[PDB]
């Protein structure tokens, strides 16, 4: 498979991947830490 | 390695111990004697705490001794963990003060035979008087050995020296556990062990005290 | 060459031995330069005959009852009328601030313009006891080992008044009522923690 | 080859003769920072600089912690020594922090200089006969001179183990200084005091068991 | 106090937008039963409602008479009354993760302009060395000022140009 992972690694797979990943690292930042308008913890 | 005694018969010793030492028994299990520069400094490290651990049980003892037969001193019956809150003509501020000038003066002799052996062997003032030739750093001599050893007996003296000095510097170690855990005199702690040996244990004293 | 300073310990090669005062004691090795060596031989004896003149009426001033070093100086500050042996002298801080800042620096730069002078025969040897001879060489080393002795009992002066608050005289006086309770070490100050 | 790691492989700049002449080399550059051998050089340096100055701050925050624990001192907590230091003082805060930049960027104008062109403060006629005694070492970071009384640097037989126990125990004391900080926020008392309550009750005081350090544990 | 605005703890317009979006909120909770799905989202919502006011309140934001926070964009102003989390340090926290992408990607071009094809190595990812880039990337700031002092940073005038210059 290794023709797999090279499509995989294509310019638009990695970034649906990489951008479902930070989407998501933001998503559950603001479920955890909801409303940060400010930097105060 | 050769047939030397050993810590551990048939262990295989890690070689630069050769017997050159006095007390050579191939203790090194953390290597800390491997480079030569450290060994020849914790050989004079090992000489000094042993000397100072031996004059230390003696004078934690045979005052302990001296005050169970029944003898009459001032400071008899003072602990040695209790000896520095006793009251002297000094206070101790003083006698610290002479002590660490006095100790640097020799101290830093020591360390220039120990630096460049055969140096600080002559006084200051009278230098009609010195030191033999000849001597190793650890081992002045001379009037440091006015009662005429070392002719012959040397290596047998050296190890006897360092046994005893290890078997010393244990028995302070000894005494600080001991001190710390019973909270007592040492020869308290042999008395009420040998009152009953078998209820007197570490392991019995330290259970019981958790 | 006279003395070792450390019994065993080999001299420095850069200190020759014609040099008045040499035990052979560099061990931070600030005279290596020759000219930082010339620099510093100047700057020792001017160090310690400042040092012996202070060190001199710093006794001389408490000796013959006229306080201690410290406290001479507070006629400026906490009112005035300064005095010289008893006589007061109509100077006031100002006054003579000025002319010592003009005495001095015409003084210093006079000694300064003569480059390395260390040694001026003449009209500062007017009893002709150095010539550049054997008692020449002789009292150089007496100087500079009096300079040393009392640059060490200034800074001793410092550091009791200090740690004591007391002046020289007294505190002798203090040591020798009292050898063991009254030292270095039996002040607060000094070793940290009794 | 001591490395922090025994299996990775090492980065190749932290091979070559100039970096395993440093000392505590064992490999430790994930990040690539060192890979310029002048940018390895000045934060050599910064490395010698932090950790000197963060064993003296670490001794002068536990040493005297510890002998006000063992009532040999009274010595505040590190994090309120500044306030009864300077509640004691002769002296505000600004104007000795003042004092304090211009005495230390002195000194450290000069180390600069002296890292921009190695033993260069020894030109003469600079200081007054003292820049014969500033030209450093053949080390950079290793100044000597007046810095070394002892004479301890003059062995070249104990050198690099006095250069390795440096190091060691001053990326040890920055590390301890990181967490002097960090348990103060954590823990809100002092360093021996964190100590002796971990010592007390290791399994239930420590980082896991504060609020702070794992919110989801 | 630093250009009329109040601060949101003591500003009533503040406290009156909070009671205003939990009144909204109880109305619409108001037309379920006790514990409902709606209920369990509603109440929630109340709850990070009242929670997200105090914690503007706690951050001693500034209120103007809208009661509404307002950020002060100025450092010197932020750092002189306590106001450096709301513009001035995430200022630095975005530009440190912004330079981290551009130099984690100059760094992946840079690795991939050696090779043959350097851009079927920019449509087909080299994943392996773009995930160590971007770990050793967290180093930017120092390595990009290192690559700058060393001159190797910017390109000389190798650049193509018009022909007006
Ligand atoms: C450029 C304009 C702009 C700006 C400045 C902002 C700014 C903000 N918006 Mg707005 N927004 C914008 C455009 C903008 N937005 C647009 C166009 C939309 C419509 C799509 C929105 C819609 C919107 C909504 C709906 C919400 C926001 C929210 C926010 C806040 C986000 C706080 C946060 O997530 O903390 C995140 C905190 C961090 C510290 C994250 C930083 C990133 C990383 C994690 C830091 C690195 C750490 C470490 C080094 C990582 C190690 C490696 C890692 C892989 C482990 C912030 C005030 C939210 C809010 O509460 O506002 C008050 C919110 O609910 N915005
Ligand atoms: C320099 C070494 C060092 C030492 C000896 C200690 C020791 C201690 N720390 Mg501190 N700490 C350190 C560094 C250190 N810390 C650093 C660098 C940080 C920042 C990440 C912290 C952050 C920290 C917090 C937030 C807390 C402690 C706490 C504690 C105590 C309990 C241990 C614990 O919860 O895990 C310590 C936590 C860690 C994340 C481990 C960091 C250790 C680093 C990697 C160096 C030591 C590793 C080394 C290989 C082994 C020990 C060396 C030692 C023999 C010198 C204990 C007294 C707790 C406490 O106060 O309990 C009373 C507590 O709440 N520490
Ligand atoms: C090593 C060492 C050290 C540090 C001490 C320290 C001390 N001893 Mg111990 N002692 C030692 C070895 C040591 N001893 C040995 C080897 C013997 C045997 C003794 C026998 C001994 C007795 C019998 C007593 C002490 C006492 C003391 C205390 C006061 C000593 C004094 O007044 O000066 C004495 C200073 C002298 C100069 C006299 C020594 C004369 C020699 C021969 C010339 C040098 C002090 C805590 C006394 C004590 O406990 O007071 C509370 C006490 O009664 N010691
Ligand atoms: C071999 C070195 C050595 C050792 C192991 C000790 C050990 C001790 N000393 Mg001593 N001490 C020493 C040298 C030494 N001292 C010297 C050189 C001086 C100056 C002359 C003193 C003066 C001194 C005083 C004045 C006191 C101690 C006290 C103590 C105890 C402190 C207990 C504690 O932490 O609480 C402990 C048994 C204290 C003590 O015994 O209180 C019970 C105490 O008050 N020491
Ligand atoms: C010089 C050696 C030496 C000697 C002869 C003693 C003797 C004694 N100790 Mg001490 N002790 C020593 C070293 C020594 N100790 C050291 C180094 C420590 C620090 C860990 C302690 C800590 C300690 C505690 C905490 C306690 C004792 C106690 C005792 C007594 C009972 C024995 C026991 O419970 O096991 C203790 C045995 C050990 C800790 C093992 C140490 C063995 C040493 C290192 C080597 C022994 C040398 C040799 C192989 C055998 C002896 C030969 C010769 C002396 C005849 C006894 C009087 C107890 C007591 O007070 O009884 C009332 C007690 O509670 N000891
Ligand atoms: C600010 C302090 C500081 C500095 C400047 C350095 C600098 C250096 N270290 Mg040292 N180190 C430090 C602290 C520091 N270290 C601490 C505290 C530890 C213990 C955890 C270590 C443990 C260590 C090891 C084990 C090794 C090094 C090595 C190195 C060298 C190669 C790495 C490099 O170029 O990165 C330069 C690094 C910096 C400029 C620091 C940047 C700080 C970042 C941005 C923040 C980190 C915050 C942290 C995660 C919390 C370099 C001379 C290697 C070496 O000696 O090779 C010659 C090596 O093998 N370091
Ligand atoms: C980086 C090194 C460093 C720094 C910045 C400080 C800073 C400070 N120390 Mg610490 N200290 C240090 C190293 C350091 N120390 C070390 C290595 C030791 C052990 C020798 C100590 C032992 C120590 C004690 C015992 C005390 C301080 C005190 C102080 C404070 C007053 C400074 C002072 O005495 O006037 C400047 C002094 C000059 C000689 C100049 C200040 C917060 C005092 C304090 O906390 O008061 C509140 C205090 O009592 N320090
Ligand atoms: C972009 C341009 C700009 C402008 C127009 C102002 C405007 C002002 N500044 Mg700010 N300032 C700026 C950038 C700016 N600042 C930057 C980049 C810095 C460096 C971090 C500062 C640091 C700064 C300080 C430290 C102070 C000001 C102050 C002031 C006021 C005079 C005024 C409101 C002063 C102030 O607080 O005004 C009351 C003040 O003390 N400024
Ligand atoms: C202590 C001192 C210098 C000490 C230097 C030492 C130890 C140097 C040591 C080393 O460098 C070497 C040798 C070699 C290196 O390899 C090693 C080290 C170790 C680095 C100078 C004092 C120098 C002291 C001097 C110059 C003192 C002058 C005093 C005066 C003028 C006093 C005046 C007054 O007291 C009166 C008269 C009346 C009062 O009322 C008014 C006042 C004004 C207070
Ligand atoms: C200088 C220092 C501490 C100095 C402390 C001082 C002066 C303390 C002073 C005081 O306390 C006292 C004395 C008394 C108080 O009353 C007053 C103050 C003033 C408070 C700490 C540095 C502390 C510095 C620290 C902790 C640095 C840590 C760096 C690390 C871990 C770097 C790691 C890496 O960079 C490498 C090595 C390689 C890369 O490839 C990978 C990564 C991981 C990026």
């Amino acid at each position: 498979m290794k023709d797999f992972t090279t499509y995989l690694s294509t310019a638009p797979v990695i970034a649906t991947i990489w951008f479902t990943f930070t989407a998501g690292l933001l998503i559950e930042i603001n479920r955890y830490f909801p409303d940060p308008l400010v930097f105060s913890f | 390695d050769a047939a030397l005694p050993s810590w551990m018969p048939g262990a295989d010793l890690p070689g630069y111990l050769n017997g050159t030492l006095p007390g050579d028994f191939g203790f090194d299990p953390l290597y800390l004697g491997q480079d030569p520069v450290k060994l020849k400094w914790y050989a004079q490290a090992e000489l000094m705490n042993a000397r100072f651990a031996m004059l230390a049980v003696a004078g934690i003892l045979v005052p302990e001794l001296l005050s169970n037969i029944g003898f009459s001193w001032p400071g008899a019956g003072v602990a040695w963990y209790d000896a520095g809150k006793f009251e002297y003509f000094a206070p101790a501020s003083s006698l610290f003060g002479v002590q660490m000038l006095l100790f640097a003066w020799v101290e830093i002799r020591r360390y220039q035979d120990f630096v460049k052996p055969g140096s600080a062997n002559q006084d200051p003032i009278f230098t009609n008087n010195k030191l033999p030739d000849g001597n190793e750093p650890g081992y002045p001599g001379g009037i440091f050995d006015p009662f005429g050893w070392s002719k012959g007996d040397i290596k047998s003296l050296k190890l006897k020296e360092i046994k005893n000095g290890r078997l010393a510097m244990l028995a302070f170690a000894g005494f600080i556990g001991q001190a710390y855990t019973t909270g007592t005199t040492p020869l308290k702690n042999l008395s009420t062990h040998l009152a009953d040996p078998w209820s007197t244990t570490v392991w019995q004293n330290d259970l019981a005290r958790l | 060459k006279a003395g070792n300073w450390l019994p065993g310990s080999d001299a420095p090669a850069w200190l020759p031995d014609d040099l008045p005062g040499n035990y052979g004691f560099d061990p931070l090795s600030l005279g290596k330069e020759p000219a930082s060596l010339k620099r510093f031989t100047e700057s020792e004896v001017i160090h310690g005959r400042w040092a012996m003149l202070g060190v001199a009426g710093s006794l001389a001033v408490e000796l013959l009852g006229y306080g201690n070093w410290y406290d001479a100086p507070l006629w400026a500050v906490n009112g005035g009328k300064a005095t010289w042996f008893g006589i007061e002298v109509p100077f006031d801080l100002n006054a003579l601030l000025a002319f010592e800042f003009v005495a001095m620096a015409a003084a210093e730069g006079q000694r300064g313009d003569a480059g390395g002078v260390v040694y001026p025969g003449g009209a500062f040897d007017p009893l002709g006891f150095a010539k550049d001879s054997s008692k020449s060489g002789e009292l150089k080393l007496k100087e500079i080992k009096n300079g040393r002795l009392a640059m060490v009992a200034f800074l001793g002066f410092v550091a009791q008044h200090a740690a004591t608050g007391k002046g020289p005289i007294a505190a002798l006086g203090e040591h020798l009522a009292n050898p063991w309770g009254a030292n270095f070490a039996t002040n607060g100050i000094s070793v940290p923690f009794f | 080859r001591q490395s922090w790691l025994p299996g990775s492989q090492i980065p190749a700049h932290l091979d070559t003769p100039a970096a395993q002449a440093l000392a505590g080399n064992f490999g430790f550059d994930p990040l690539g920072l060192g890979k310029d051998p002048v940018a390895l050089r000045w934060y050599q340096q910064a490395e010698l600089i932090h950790c000197r100055t963060a064993m003296a701050g670490v001794a002068g925050i536990l040493i005297p912690g510890l002998l006000t624990k063992a009532g040999a001192l009274n010595v505040p907590e590190w994090y309120d020594a500044g306030k009864v230091a300077i509640e004691n003082s002769f002296a505000p805060w600004g104007s000795l922090l003042a004092v304090q930049l211009f005495l230390c960027g002195f000194v450290e104008a000069k180390r600069w200089q002296d890292i921009r062109k190695p033993g260069s403060q020894g030109e003469p006629g600079s200081f007054l006969g003292f820049e014969a005694s500033l030209k450093g070492t053949s080390e950079l970071g290793y100044p000597g001179g007046p810095f070394d009384p002892l004479g301890l640097s003059k062995e070249a037989d104990k050198w690099a183990d006095w250069k390795l126990k440096e190091v060691k125990n001053g990326r040890l004391a920055m590390l301890a200084f990181l967490g002097f900080v960090a348990q103060k926020y954590a823990t809100g008392a002092g360093p021996v005091d964190n100590l002796a309550a971990h010592l007390k009750d290791p399994w239930h005081v420590n980082y896991a068991t504060n609020g702070v350090s794992l919110p989801f544990l | 106090d630093i250009a009329g605005l109040t601060p949101c703890s003591e500003s009533k317009a503040y406290a009156k937008l909070e009671k205003k979006e939990l009144k909204t909120l109880e109305k619409r909770l108001k037309q379920y039963e006790a514990d409902s799905a709606p209920a369990v989202a509603l109440k929630a919502t109340m709850e990070r409602t009242k929670a997200r006011f105090a914690n503007y309140a706690k951050a001693g934001l500034l209120c103007g008479n809208d009661g509404l926070p307002h950020l002060i964009a100025d450092p010197g102003l932020a750092l002189k009354y306590g106001h450096a989390g709301e513009v001035f340090i995430p200022t630095f926290g975005f530009l440190y993760v912004a330079g981290y992408i551009g130099y984690v990607g100059r760094q992946y071009l840079i690795a991939v302009k050696g090779e043959a094809k350097p851009t079927d190595k920019e449509i087909i990812i080299d994943v392996p060395l773009a995930t160590k880039l971007a770990w050793q990337g967290a180093g930017w700031p120092l390595a990009a000022v290192q690559e700058l002092q060393r001159g190797t940073l910017l390109e000389k005038e190798e650049n193509i140009t018009v022909s007006p210059r």
